[PDB]
């Protein structure tokens, strides 16, 4: 067949180390937004109050 | 007058320097070579290879199969070639196949080394020696091509990984003499250095009994006093080892004149201020980097380090969101975020990224001590002790690791038990008020 | 002392049905507005 | 033959080097490999002040620092250096362009959107409209073909297939001997009656730019890989064959010991369900090129039907020995676990293989089959759906949905799904 | 004047001290009365570590309230709370200015810390 | 027999050696019953946990009332020398030798593992008496060998294919090490291997076509040395679990404190740890500490003592700072 | 205004004013919720006016302009169901329910298409 | 100043149900002719 001959998308050789696919979950991590979500740490409606 | 003539010389050489190094599919120096040319002060393509059309067809197969990650398949087709230019490519394909393969083999293994401080590797080394004897120059001759110089680089790097130091050093010097302007060659040379007194011995050798092959290199360049790599060696080894400075001032301002827009120089210049505990001036130097070069995940690990002490949480929060958007697989981008998460007193999450930042590249041993600190703020002394202890076992000459391990015992009542750790840290950096 | 083999055994045992348990709850096909969790619920009530 | 083979060698040397120069790994890999099977011409339009940027742009791309390449080439008036920036800008977006639903299946974590390419597509249109020389007449060169090829694939992203054909055919007219461009042309068909209509276009309306190409290559019938185009279309979908056997023979006499042809030739046996002859043809390839891993999952698929687990296990051991993170390695290993009735673990390795290319051969469908044996019946139906979206020409993807819905109480859905697959492969007795 | 990251300075507050600090109809009134007494007690008894810490503005009471494990204006937005080690703190003092002698004067009549006095003078919600 | 040493949470090549013998004993087709002394020397070191405080307590329970033979290193040379001693042990040793030649592939290893779980191992004795139609001996979970085999079976399903792949590289590396020894030359051909090897190699389902390429798949991976070998990552020469290593070190320090042992082999192997086995196995540090006191080294002894109490304190959930000081 | 005059069921001044708005903004606003909205509204007026022919083309051009939209697919499926082109409408319907979960009206229309597919016996 | 989404309306329920009813009419009357 023909699999690796097409280069029209992100493939296994475009990333530097081919073994990074082992983790492949760090992309789907929402990073905590800067200011208000600092209050949810203290609590562990209130988060919006701390943003205010 | 003469400075302008030098500038015209560097452009020809750096255009040449980045050509074959990228053409030979090693990116340690090819990426750096183009960076130097881009930042060079404002003042037909050049190519040439002694290859026959029959064997040149194999080069296209060899080169394209290289970057496609199929290193092993490149070896099989390029087995019977005899040209030194291609012979380096085959063994470079074999070495990177092993170096890559070792990385997938160990990913759960965080600490790297041997507790007391081959056979498959020795197969590559024998092929280098067997081919070197057969070929009819064997260095030490005026008619020495780039490939034979480049071949010695592989011999040096394969020797160092076996821990055969003091023989790889000689090999690098032979390769460097026949061809300078190979940044990746210098870095491996810098790594094998261990103490400042060794640098003085090595620095002298580069001055009295070291000369470049004037045939290969362009004119007005082979002179040691007017070279650039010898200069770049001075700023690198003399300060990363924090050694005694000599022939360092006049060279630094000389490099700033020739390279006013070089991104690497300013960040190193910024790091010098950082290393001297001068943070305010360091911030101004780094602010030029971000504006001029917004996408550089190479020295930002110190930038996000400065911001944590500055307590500029808003500025740091910008960097964490901006850096993470580029990619989350570099060692630095997983260290930039961890600092931002630490400033918000969220340690159970920041501790995760530091372990993440270390897994991607095990060479970044600076993350061990930081990983240890986030345990102490977590009131978990048992976990911290192991975390600090791994750092010193990677390299015993770590002042940060010893001190961070000494404090963790001092936080507990075990005051005397921590005296030994502090005593050991004293010998590393005696000239410090803090210790 | 935490046994590294023992902890890694429970980790494998936990992740194993998780692959099988994928379609439960949220997952919903087109043309059926009800997920498969309560497909077996009504199936349980059907015989009983 | 005679000078025809010699004329191919010189020009094929070109397509191996220039395509490799401007960071097209897939196309150059085929062209360079074709040199070995076949039994330093340099030149480009660049200035000294602009030649440094190409070295700058190329070496950052090689170090896989994609995004910084875009910034350092923010303005470039070169006709075809602009392609390199735009190519890096496209891939930088693509790696983070994972559909939410598809992502849950391919990972299992279970936890600005597309406006970039809208600006990317508009930039290409703006640059071409303001460019000095258009595609018309004997103007243009290799560089412009890359721009149109890049424009075509972005167009296919929004499923503008109708205009995608026009862009790709326009790129091939300017520059031929580019294999990666034609692969994307395959996915634009998704039908049988248009192939002959497209074949009619090539025979009558299509014309080549003889200025760039070498002699005896502007003509369509003397061209060598127009046969490769005809070979690929008539294996993906049989339909009605025109000169398929005759042109195959001529391409076999040329290109001795070319592994891709033999793998293609033996794949025909698998498509004809002649397994005993398929193994013999596949085995000879393994002896010749042990380190070639492409289309090796077909070898595992054939061995799966024969259930030669002892032979299959050694194949998995041999394949995994030399490389452990290529898509065909994990696909073969995942196929191995199925033979051991461990359908619950085959998903993991199928899952790993998908995250490598996310546009593979029929690895999506094989993932769906393993769910069916677990009686999930809901992951499989959605796993089967993803294969339909990527390649609507796959018989097994459509059949899996109809087969799965047959178990479901509502059989009325299964009629439509079977009807589509019926047109694709009417020759099957089961469907 | 700015401490290094890799070699942080240690505050006088100890491991278990933070464990202490972080510890927490007429029934609601009594519970509110007990909580302000407890917060005032732990604020006054501690705070020498907190006084040595901090960089500008803010308060020791805010630091204690920020420790995780009719409202007047909050000064600053730092939520650092208690911590074993500090990086920013290098011993430094502002020169005496007329505001400082005004401040040390209203403190002369106060047997308790000004911050605790402000907390007590603050009106609880009725 | 020397080689790099590494802790493995998987099926070590030594573990299969017991699995080889237990297959012969239970199959009862050949009528060879392994002596009970051979088993109690092989499985018993693998049994989990002994524990040993550095000082403050000496041989409170570690001493055995009955003198026990030293634990066996995971080398085929050392294992064979146990069975070989008997006048009829050549028949027992050749049974192990024959099996190790029969298992030429990863699938063959799975055949042995599949055979034991389906037929040999038995959940409880209540189903034993109902299984009187079995031609092979069956085993209870709670038995001495039953609890061992359950862990070994558990250690096989706990791994992915990369785990099974490392088993077969190392075993052939483990097997070919014994090939270049004088003992192998003495047993180069004994014809009992051929008989027992053909007993299990039967029903191969093919001998004309696939067997031609089955050799090719095996030979190409192996180091034929006709060309340059396929390049692969460095592989450890010997694989040992934590529990087995604990038995070796505990026996060594006790023997040092106050059937012949191999001090040279044990000390040489323990010096080749990858510095991460030492973290998972802190007792290697104290093994240097006891040696350092022997030669009366001050600075060397303290460093090893401190190393042992940094890794042990973190591993122990219980507070151990109050023990480190004493 | 075009929407306003569509609401009172006039369907002539609405079309005229919407066409005037579109010719005014032919050159600019290629995207960003203005060209999409006006063209979608004009096609909806044509659909209610039973002039389905030009409606097919305008809905198609909107779809090729922006593709992730359930409303466009549902309306195109309705337009096809108005004629006899069920083969080319069931795919659009399926894509619409893929894009948005519930689409109750789209579900009912698709179900009716299923009963049609049962009834018809085309070769 | 920011503009919100301009008013757009889609297929209501009444018209689609009317089309459903008419569609049933035409798939109900033709089989009478067939029979």
């Amino acid at each position: 067949s023909s699999s690796s001959y097409r280069d029209s998308y992100f493939q296994y050789r475009h990333l530097p180390a081919p073994h990074h696919i082992l983790y492949a979950e760090w992309n789907q991590d929402i990073l905590a937004l800067p200011d208000e979500v600092a209050n949810i740490t203290m609590a562990m409606m209130t988060s919006e109050q701390n943003s205010n | 007058d003469s400075q302008d003539k030098i500038i015209h010389d560097i452009r020809i050489q750096l255009r040449k320097a980045a050509t074959e190094l990228s053409r030979w599919k090693l990116y340690g120096s090819s990426k750096w070579a183009a960076e130097a040319l881009a930042g060079l002060a404002e003042a037909i393509p050049q190519n040439g290879f002694g290859l026959s059309e029959t064997e040149y067809d194999l080069y296209l197969l060899g080169s394209t199969l290289f970057d496609a990650k199929e290193f092993d398949r490149c070896v099989f087709f390029l087995k019977d070639v005899t040209n030194p230019y291609l012979k380096f490519l085959k063994l470079y394909s074999k070495f990177l196949s092993w170096d890559k393969k070792s990385q997938e083999s160990m990913e759960n293994i965080l600490t790297t080394g041997k507790f007391t401080d081959q056979s498959n590797i020795s197969s590559i080394l024998k092929e280098i020696n067997t081919f070197l004897e057969s070929y009819e120059i064997k260095i030490d001759d005026d008619e020495a091509d780039l490939g034979l110089a480049l071949l010695y680089y592989l011999r040096g790097v394969i020797l160092k990984q076996e821990k055969n130091i003091s023989k790889a050093m000689s090999s690098f010097l032979k390769s460097l003499s026949c061809y300078s302007f190979n940044w990746s060659c210098w870095l491996e040379l810098m790594d094998c250095l261990q103490k400042v007194d060794d640098a003085l011995l090595l620095n002298n050798y580069l001055y009295q009994n070291f000369q470049f092959k004037f045939s290969e290199n362009l004119g007005s360049q082979r002179t040691i006093e007017f070279n650039i790599m010898i200069k770049f060696f001075k700023l690198k080894v003399f300060e990363e080892l924090n050694g005694q400075l000599e022939d360092y001032f006049e060279d630094l301002e000389f490099l700033l004149q020739v390279f006013p827009n070089f991104t690497f120089l300013k960040a190193y210049n910024a790091t010098i201020s950082y290393n001297n505990l001068d943070y305010v001036t360091a911030e101004s130097r780094f602010d030029d980097i971000v504006k001029q070069d917004p996408y550089r995940l190479n020295d930002l690990e110190t930038y996000s380090n400065i911001l944590y002490v500055m307590q500029k949480n808003s500025k740091l929060a910008y960097l964490a969101q901006f850096v993470s958007q580029i990619d989350r697989f570099r060692p630095e981008t997983c260290c930039i975020i961890a600092n931002y998460y630490s400033a918000r007193q969220e340690h159970e999450k920041s501790i995760m990224y530091f372990r993440r930042a270390l897994t991607l590249d095990k060479k970044t041993t600076n993350a061990w001590t930081l990983m240890g600190h986030e345990f102490v703020e977590l009131s978990n002394s048992h976990a911290a002790i192991e975390c600090y202890r791994r750092a010193v076992d990677i390299c015993p000459r770590d002042f940060k690791a010893w001190f961070g391990l000494g404090q963790a015992y001092a936080l507990l009542d075990m005051h005397l038990y921590s005296l030994y750790y502090f005593q050991k840290a004293c010998t590393l950096k005696p000239w410090d008020r803090r210790i | 002392k935490l046994d590294e083999f023992l902890m890694l055994s429970e980790q494998y045992k936990s992740r194993l049905p998780k692959i099988r348990k994928l379609g439960w709850n949220r997952f919903k096909p087109i043309g059926i507005n009800k997920t498969m969790y309560e497909l077996e619920m009504l199936r349980s009530r059907a015989r009983a | 033959q005679d000078k025809i083979i010699h004329d191919i060698r010189i020009q094929l040397r070109k397509a191996a080097t220039e395509l490799s120069r401007w960071k097209l790994y897939g196309s150059s890999k085929w062209a360079a490999e074709a040199l070995a099977g076949l039994a330093p011409q340099n030149g480009f339009g660049l200035s000294e002040t602009e030649y440094d940027l190409y070295l700058l742009g190329s070496t950052l791309f090689d170090a896989k620092e994609f995004d910084r390449c875009v910034f350092f080439l923010k303005d470039v008036t070169n006709p075809y250096l602009k392609f390199l920036k735009l190519y890096s800008k496209f891939l930088s977006w693509d790696k983070k362009s994972q559909e939410s639903m598809e992502n849950i299946l391919t990972t299992g974590k279970f936890t600005e959107s597309q406006s970039n390419i809208s600006s990317i597509l508009k930039e290409i249109n703006t640059f071409l409209e303001s460019y000095e020389i258009k595609i018309d007449d004997d103007e243009a060169d290799l560089g412009l073909a890359l721009l149109y090829y890049l424009r075509g694939v972005i167009l296919k992203q929004e499923k503008n297939i109708s205009k995608a054909m026009s862009s790709f055919l326009k790129s091939l007219s300017c520059y031929s001997f580019n294999w990666s461009c034609w692969l994307e042309l395959m996915d634009c068909l998704q039908k049988v009656d248009d192939a002959l209509l497209l074949n009619n276009y090539l025979y009558q309306n299509f014309q080549f730019k003889f200025s760039e190409n070498l002699g005896s290559q502007r003509t369509i019938e003397f061209n060598i890989m127009i046969k490769f185009f005809k070979l690929k279309v008539f294996e993906e979908l049989n339909g009605q064959l025109e000169d398929y056997f005759e042109d195959l023979e001529f391409l076999l006499q040329v290109f001795p010991n070319f592994t891709f042809l033999k793998a293609y030739n033996a794949t025909i046996s698998y498509n004809n369900l002649d397994y005993v002859t398929a193994e013999s043809r596949f085995d000879d390839i393994v002896k010749q090129d042990p380190y070639r891993l492409n289309d090796l999952e077909t070898y595992s698929n054939i061995l799966y039907v024969m259930q030669k687990n002892s032979k299959l296990a050694y194949l998995a051991q041999f394949v995994s020995q030399i490389d452990r993170f290529r898509p065909e390695t994990c696909c073969i290993i995942a196929n191995y676990y199925s033979a051991r009735q461990e359908h619950e673990k085959s998903i993991m390795y199928f899952r790993r293989a998908l995250t490598l290319d996310k546009k593979t051969t029929n690895a999506w469908t094989l993932m769906g089959h393993e769910f069916v044996e677990l009686s999930n019946s809901h992951a499989a139906i959605e796993c089967y759906r993803r294969a339909v979206d990527i390649c609507p020409r796959d018989f097994k993807a459509w059949f899996g949905l109809g087969q799965a819905y047959a178990l479901l109480d509502m059989h009325l859905y299964s009629l439509y799904y079977f009807q589509k697959a019926c047109t694709l492969k009417p020759w099957d007795r089961r469907i | 004047v700015y401490g290094d990251r890799y070699i942080p300075s240690r505050t006088d507050i100890d491991f278990n001290s933070i464990v202490s600090i972080s510890s927490m109809v007429e029934y609601q009134k009594e519970r509110q009365a007990h909580e302000t007494y407890n917060t005032l007690l732990k604020n006054e008894l501690f705070g020498e570590m907190l006084s040595k810490d901090t960089v500008g503005s803010e308060s020791s009471i805010d630091r204690i309230k920020n420790t995780r494990p009719e409202i007047t204006r909050p000064s600053s937005n730092s939520v650092r709370g208690a911590s074993l080690l500090t990086y920013q703190q290098r011993k430094g003092r502002r020169l005496s200015a007329a505001s400082l002698l005004q401040s040390q004067f209203f403190d002369s009549m106060s047997p308790v810390r000004p911050d605790s006095k402000q907390l007590l003078l603050s009106p609880g919600k009725q | 027999k020397y080689g790099p040493l590494g802790i493995t949470n998987f099926i070590t090549p030594y573990d299969l050696c017991i699995l080889i013998l237990i297959h012969a004993h239970c199959s009862q087709d050949n009528g060879i019953s392994v002596p009970t002394a051979v088993f109690l020397r092989l499985i018993s070191p693998t049994r989990p946990s002994l524990e040993w405080n550095p000082l403050l307590k000496d041989n409170s329970n570690l001493r055995s009332s009955s003198i026990v033979p030293p634990p066996v290193l995971p080398i085929l040379d050392n294992i064979i020398r146990i069975l070989l001693d008997d006048k009829d042990g050549n028949k027992i040793a050749l049974t192990l030798m024959g099996y190790l030649e029969a298992i030429n592939g990863l699938d063959s290893i799975n055949r042995l593992m599949m055979d034991l779980e389906k037929n040999c191992l038995v959940n409880n004795y209540r189903s034993m008496k109902m299984r009187t139609t079995s031609t092979r001996r069956q085993m209870t979970r709670a038995s001495f060998l039953g609890t061992f085999l359950s862990t070994c079976i558990r250690k096989y399903q706990i791994g992915d294919f990369e785990m099974r792949e490392t088993i077969w590289i190392n075993l052939q590396n483990f097997k070919t090490v014994f090939k270049h020894t004088p003992l192998w030359l003495r047993f180069k051909d004994n014809v009992h291997i051929q008989k027992v090897k053909n007993c299990l190699l039967a029903n191969d389902e093919i001998s004309v076509e696939d067997q031609q390429m089955v050799e090719f798949f095996q030979h190409f991976n192996n180091g034929n040395d006709a060309d340059s070998k396929t390049m692969n990552e460095e592989n450890y020469g010997t694989l040992i679990s934590i529990q087995h290593l604990q038995s070796i070190v505990n026996r060594q320090i006790v023997n040092w404190l106050d059937y012949e042992e191999q001090s040279g082999l044990v000390f040489d192997l323990l010096d080749t740890l990858s510095l991460n086995d030492a973290t998972k196995f802190p007792l290697i540090f104290i093994l240097k500490y006891l040696e350092a006191i022997k030669e009366n080294s001050y600075q060397t002894a303290l460093d090893s003592l401190h190393n042992y109490f940094d890794y042990k304190s973190t591993g122990n959930s219980q507070n151990y700072f109050h023990i480190s000081l004493l | 205004m075009g929407v306003m005059y569509f609401k009172k069921n006039e369907f002539v001044k609405a079309k005229k004013y919407l066409k005037k708005a579109l010719e005014v903004v032919k050159d600019l606003d290629p995207s960003s919720r203005t060209t999409i909205s006006i063209q979608l509204n004009l096609g909806h007026t044509y659909r209610k006016l039973n002039e389905n022919e030009i409606a097919i083309k305008c809905f198609r051009c909107v779809l090729e302009k922006n593709d992730k939209n359930s409303e466009i697919h549902c309306s195109l499926g309705y337009l096809y169901l108005k004629t006899k082109k069920l083969q080319k409408a069931i795919d659009h319907l399926h894509k619409s329910l893929y894009l948005k979960p519930n689409n109750s009206s789209a579900t009912a229309l698709l179900k009716n298409a299923l009963e049609l597919n049962v009834t018809l016996s085309l070769d | 100043m920011i503009r919100r989404a301009p008013t757009t309306l889609q297929l209501s329920h009444d018209d689609v149900t009317s089309l459903i009813d008419d569609l049933n009419e035409q798939k109900l009357k033709q089989q009478l002719n067939i029979e």
